[PDB]
C-alpha cells in the first residue's frame, strides 16, 4: 500500500 | 512581411458576399508550469522542495 | 503617478524602485485598534511590473486589481486575489497582452 | 527509502 499524498494547504506569495 | 497596413486584404476563397464574419487576432495564451519538484509543507502552510 | 485603488477593505498603491515597480496593500492590522500597514503583494515578483505604473483599477466583483505601467505599454498586469475569513487565498500576477 | 528533510520554516535573529 502506497503511501498517501500530505494534505497541504500550502499558501501564496514570497516563501 | 511588411505587416497588415502594407497589404490590408483577407481573400477568402469563393463568393461570400451578404454572409456575415467574424474576424478577430489570436490571443496567445502562454502558461510555463513551475519545474516539477517535490513539494511538502511543514506543521504550518510554509511549503519545501 | 497612480492614485491609490480601493478594493474592499484594501487600498492598492504602487512604490516605483530602481527599475521595478512594487505594488503594496494598505489594510489595517487586525489586532491593534489603530495600526495600519502596506504588504507587498508583489514581494515573489519583484522584477515584473516596470516602473512608469501610471494607472492602478481593478474589480471588486471579479476580485482583481489591474496596474498599468509605460515601461512596458503592451502588458496589463492583473493581480488576481482571493479572500476568506480575512485570508488571501489566491494571489495571482499575471499579465494580459494584445500585441 | 531515504528519509526526506523536514520541513523547518524556523526563522531569525537570536536564538
Amino acid at each position: 500500500k502506497k503511501s498517501l499524498s500530505v494534505a497541504r494547504s500550502s499558501g501564496g506569495g514570497i516563501n | 512581411t511588411a505587416g497588415w497596413n502594407s497589404d490590408p486584404w483577407l481573400r477568402l476563397s469563393g463568393n461570400l458576399e451578404g454572409r456575415m464574419v467574424y474576424i478577430g487576432f489570436n490571443i496567445n495564451f502562454v502558461y510555463e508550469f513551475s519545474k516539477f519538484l517535490i513539494k511538502q509543507t511543514a506543521d504550518d502552510g510554509s511549503t519545501s522542495t | 503617478r497612480a492614485r491609490p485603488f480601493g478594493i474592499g477593505r484594501n487600498v492598492y498603491f504602487a512604490s516605483p524602485r530602481s527599475s521595478f515597480t512594487s505594488i503594496h496593500r494598505y489594510y489595517a492590522v487586525q489586532d491593534v485598534s489603530s495600526v495600519k500597514n502596506a504588504e507587498d503583494i508583489t514581494s515573489h515578483v519583484p522584477n515584473y511590473i516596470p516602473n512608469g505604473v501610471f494607472s492602478i483599477c481593478g474589480s471588486g466583483t471579479e476580485n482583481f486589481c489591474s496596474v498599468l505601467s509605460h515601461g512596458d505599454p503592451s502588458k496589463i498586469f492583473m493581480y488576481k486575489f482571493l479572500y476568506l475569513n480575512e485570508e488571501l487565498r489566491q494571489q495571482s500576477w499575471s499579465h494580459w497582452d494584445f500585441g
